[PDB]
């Protein structure tokens, strides 16, 4: 834009935070699709939903890992990781029943004169194989 | 009996129920062929005691 919009230069606000970036490479929708809450026509449950919204619906930082030349990769799971993460882990906790979708944002700066490539993945039902 | 549904007693939201009774109609329940009795016969000369 001649007005300066980047592809590189983001920003995104849920709740009480916020989010910029001046090195981006685009934004994914996966599978082109953005979260929504469930439909009427595709309900279950009868009974009346709780809906959270910016108590839950906020941005979470998890504990920062160190990457060096020793790195095999890291794996997290949805929802797990964020299970002790203020109202929204409070909400899955008291519920039987919960669904959700999620803004995922991986950081990771080092300078011109670094060099490195990580893959991030976000894989449905990541069934992981067992040391047995 | 007390012919109540979830409404009458928690809140509840819409739900278009898409579920149906198909399978469980009187037809439906019996259609299908049950073992009622097993005959026993065989081809055996006929003997003077048997």
């Amino acid at each position: 834009e001649a007005c300066g919009y980047s592809d590189r230069v983001l920003q995104l606000t849920l709740g009480n935070s916020t989010i910029t970036t001046q090195e981006a490479a685009n934004s994914v929708v996966a599978y082109g699709r953005w979260p929504e809450y469930l439909r009427d026509s595709e309900a279950n449950p009868v009974d009346q939903p709780t809906e959270p919204d910016v108590a839950a619906c906020r941005f979470y930082t998890l504990d920062t890992v160190s990457w060096t030349k020793e790195s095999r990769g890291w794996w997290w799971k949805l929802p797990d990781a964020l299970r002790d993460m203020g109202l929204f882990g409070q909400n899955m906790y008291y519920h039987y029943l919960g669904r959700s979708g999620y803004t995922v944002h991986v950081q990771c700066n080092a300078s011109k004169f670094h060099q490195g490539a990580l893959g991030v993945f976000a894989v449905p039902e990541m069934c992981l194989a067992g040391d047995s | 009996t007390n012919p109540l549904v979830p409404s009458d007693t928690v809140q509840t939201r819409h739900v278009v129920q898409h579920r149906s009774r198909s399978e469980s109609s009187i037809e439906s329940f019996f259609a299908r062929g049950a073992c009622v009795t097993i005959m026993t016969v065989d081809n055996s000369a006929s003997t003077t005691n048997k």
